[PDB]
């Protein structure tokens, strides 16, 4: 799918990523 | 004008800066709040990294805006 | 220069490479340490997927950056 904001740090991250690239939040909860 | 720097921790710092002070003079003006070293800190902004040697204004970064501040080890 | 690969299975791999070293050339050193064919990777950097025919100058990848290896695809080139 899309790339994905982080929801802490707003990082704009890949799809292919299932945790933040900066701060390693999941991406849903 | 004043911005607005998050920890992942949920603290909120407050910075007076000018949209022509770089990446680095924000990150000094971190440090003379929170004592983290420059070259610990990752500031993020709209999705990006911002890089040392640019501007407030090079992202875009008007007054009242919120940057999210990320830890990292200092490279070598 | 070295930098580290974030790897399948979550260890991290550490790569000596030439500063402006192509990803390819990253690709084929990624492929001797860990195995995986340079088709089957995907390299993340930045939020962005690293192409062949560029270098990691063209991503400001710099000493002691991360990059993150996935399964290719679904992207997928
Ligand atoms: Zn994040």
């Amino acid at each position: 799918g899309a790339p994905w904001n982080c929801d802490s740090c707003t990082f704009l991250n890949h799809p292919a990523l299932n945790r933040c690239e900066q701060c390693e939040m999941p991406r849903y909860t | 004008m004043q911005i607005f720097v998050k920890t992942l921790t949920g603290k909120t710092i407050t910075l007076e800066v000018e949209p022509s002070d770089t990446i680095e003079n924000v990150k000094a003006k971190i440090q003379d709040k929170e004592g983290i070293p420059p070259d610990q800190q990752r500031l993020i902004f709209a999705g990006k990294q911002l890089e040392d040697g640019r501007t407030l204004s090079d992202y875009n970064i008007q007054r009242e805006s919120t940057l999210h501040l990320v830890l990292r080890l200092r490279g070598g």
